């Protein structure tokens, strides 16, 4: 019954892996969904799922790895390395720039009643 | 605890890599098959020993190993923007009824449309063939864009909208391939209806050629074209047109075939208008005094919006006041001046067919 | 020559000065910061990272959408880079020295200074 | 091409013409002017090319696989197939009429 702290040091110890190895997002990308199973023609299960990338490409994956099909519908900004391709983590939001904001300020400096 | 574990053995099946995505092209024998990347390259590898070519063919999307580049899994079918245009819902069906106006526009484009889903025989037993899309134009009164969208949620079935705008796509203005390839999913998916508003300015003329992008225009509306020119059959599919003007499409379009029928609006009569004012009296409540055809006799050549924005306004406007029910009085006066102003950019409204 | 021997001398610090910040391409601009550790950078190349950044950046004097140097290896934040565009067009339209001053007015006083009581008063 | 002996030039299907010496014990005769000819994995080697070929694109039918439509309904067009009429069926099916005519066939 005194292993459930060992279990919480080998998944400490394996979570420091996912600090080290999350993959970590680095490379911007965007994704495309689906859900397979494999029956042959033996018999065996998983799933996969698609993702786009910085550099235009596209890649065939078992599903993600770190995050699940929890969310979402592909979306933008989640996060890959290199060939690991694996998604950690979906970081919102959008763009761009001056695009994004067009212009964002406090406010005019005075009121309409001197006017 | 148990539970983190298990994310962490989810976890050691992670480090495996991705495959990368193929497109099988056609064979060679069993060990050679002709693929390519996304990115051009031509390769010819492997499969893997449980496939038979049966479960591949050629011109086949499927996926290849990171290294020996060998076949593995696939699948057949895949695309960002299709469902990603079904989403848009309007209130209604019931806002069929709430269009007002007009019978033969809303009667007959149940018959252009319903009967040919349902009952091809009633076609073929006279022998007529299904009209596969229909068209709307304007703007003489308005409304092209409701009733569309009304249509939609009403007709119900399968249908998928038609965004007209992102298509041009920046670099690389090809995506009359996307036509296609929302096409492919209406063969898929069919039956299922698409509405389309601005096919006008997709609609360019190459009258006088110019600078650049012109062509991707043009280009683009040549598929447009042999889409509806097959060497197919698309009539599964009811392609919805409506636009500002039927005019700059070049004769191409403006036949039958790409252009099915005529469908338009004009200013709703003033027996229609006063149909139109009672789903707009219907939302809002105020004290009992109505007259609808003082509103329809002041109030003269409008549009449903027109008249509902502005008797809203009116409403807005006699609000003002911050009294809360408000008798037609402000709004024989609000409707009738605050449009007047409307009707001075009602200039030039007025266009060809 | 002289020049040109001395010119030629301290390429050995060059190329020992060419190791450290040789790789600070590319110029790239940022795009988010969710929180303190993370950072999103966009650049031209079509490379698109969300990446950290060098210990000697910090974060409250960069600013959004600023072009930047990197490690692309770790790509890191090099250093930000204030300047953007544009070409020479500009450096023919903008211009420098001086020439053709006062004295070489026609006789015209009060237009002129009508004019000078506006720019250089 | 194939510039001078043992050696040519390709493109990649990456699109990049290319200096390779030829895999020996085939110099010339299945090479060709213009083939695809299959690259080493490192090196992109003058190898082989493809039988030729499975190809690529489309390729052809498209009447056994549908869809076709009987053009005998519509006759306002004769006098518009009368070119097609000499210009399709004989052409393709005499090449040597061509050489007894004197008169050239024509792509147009």
């Amino acid at each position: 019954t005194h292993e459930l702290q060992a279990m919480k040091d080998k998944i400490k110890e394996n979570s420091e892996k996912i600090k080290v190895n999350k993959t970590l997002p680095y490379l911007v990308s965007n994704v495309i969904e689906l859900l397979d199973v494999d029956p042959n023609d033996s018999q065996r299960k998983g799933k996969c799922a698609v993702i786009k990338t910085s550099t235009r490409q596209t890649y065939f994956l078992p599903v993600i790895g770190l995050v699940d099909a929890e969310k979402l519908k592909p979306g933008d900004l989640v996060g890959v390395n290199k060939d690991s391709y694996l998604i950690l983590e979906t970081l919102p939001t959008e763009y761009d720039s001056r695009v994004k904001a067009m212009e964002v300020d406090e406010r005019p400096t005075e009121q309409y009643s001197d006017i | 605890t148990k539970q983190y574990e298990k994310s962490e053995n989810d976890l050691k099946a992670l480090q495996s890599v991705g495959q990368i995505v193929g497109e099988v092209l056609k064979q060679l024998t069993e060990e050679k098959f002709i693929v390519k990347a996304t990115n051009g390259p031509r390769y010819v590898v492997g499969c893997r020993r449980q496939l038979d070519k049966s479960k591949l063919k050629p011109g086949t999307r499927v996926a290849l190993d990171m290294t020996t580049l060998t076949i593995m899994r696939y699948l057949p079918r895949e695309v960002d923007p299709l469902v990603y245009n079904m989403s848009h819902e309007d209130p209604g069906n019931v806002s069929y009824s709430e269009i007002g106006g007009l019978s033969e526009q809303i009667r007959e484009l149940r018959e252009v449309i319903e009967l040919p889903l349902t009952n091809p025989e009633l076609f073929q037993r006279v022998g007529i063939i299904p009209p596969k899309g229909c068209l709307l134009y304007g703007p003489p009164g308005t409304g092209k864009t409701l009733l569309a969208r009304a249509v939609a949620s009403q007709l119900d079935c399968n249908f998928l909208k038609v965004v007209s705008s992102s298509i041009v796509d920046k670099y690389i203005g090809e995506s009359a391939r996307l036509i296609r390839e929302m096409f492919n999913y209406a063969r898929d998916h069919q039956p299922c209806i698409i509405f389309m508003d601005e096919i006008d300015a997709i609609g360019g003329r190459r009258f006088s050629e110019g600078t650049s992008a012109d062509r991707e225009i043009q280009r683009t509306l040549m598929e447009l074209l042999n889409q509806m020119d097959g060497f197919d059959t698309l009539h599964r599919v009811k392609m919805i047109m409506a636009t500002n003007r039927p005019d700059t499409l070049d004769p191409a379009l403006l036949r039958p075939g790409r252009l099915d029928r005529k469908i338009h609006i004009d200013l709703p009569n003033e027996q229609a208008r006063l149909d139109i004012l009672k789903i707009h009296a219907g939302p809002i409540t105020k004290h009992g005094e109505i007259d609808y055809e003082a509103i329809v006799k002041l109030s003269d050549g409008f549009n449903g919006a027109d008249l509902r924005n502005v008797c809203t306004e009116a409403g807005m406007f006699a609000i003002r006041a911050d009294h809360d029910f408000v008798v037609q009085e402000d709004f024989m006066k609000a409707v009738r001046k605050v449009a007047d102003s409307k009707k001075l950019e009602s200039k030039l409204d007025y266009k060809p067919v | 020559a002289p020049p040109a021997l001395w010119d030629l001398a301290a390429d050995k610090q060059t190329l020992q000065s060419e190791q450290p910040l040789q790789v600070a391409r590319c110029t790239k601009i940022i795009n988010a910061d969710s929180e303190d550790p993370k950072y999103i950078i966009n650049v031209k190349q079509f490379a698109k990272f969300v990446v950290d950044l060098s210990d000697q950046v910090a974060p409250t004097d960069i600013e959004e959408g600023m072009r930047v140097g990197v490690d692309r290896n770790k790509y890191q934040i090099h250093i930000p880079l204030p300047p953007k565009i544009d070409p020479t067009v500009t450096m023919m339209q903008v211009e420098e020295k001086p020439d053709v001053t006062y004295s070489d007015v026609g006789g015209c006083k009060e237009q002129i200074e009508k004019l000078r009581e506006v720019v250089e008063t | 091409e194939a510039v001078d002996q043992n050696t040519a030039i390709v493109g990649s299907t990456t699109g990049s013409n290319y200096y390779v010496r030829i895999l020996s014990t085939i110099d010339r005769e299945l090479l060709k002017p213009n083939a695809s000819v299959a690259l080493h994995k490192h090196s992109n080697a003058l190898v082989d090319v493809l039988p030729p070929e499975a190809d690529s694109s489309i390729m052809m039918l498209t009447s056994d696989q549908k869809p076709d439509v009987m053009y005998a309904d519509i006759g306002g067009m004769d006098i518009q197939k009368q070119e097609v009429r000499e210009a399709v069926e004989l052409p393709l099916t005499h090449f040597e009429l061509y050489k007894q005519i004197g008169i050239d066939p024509p792509r147009g």
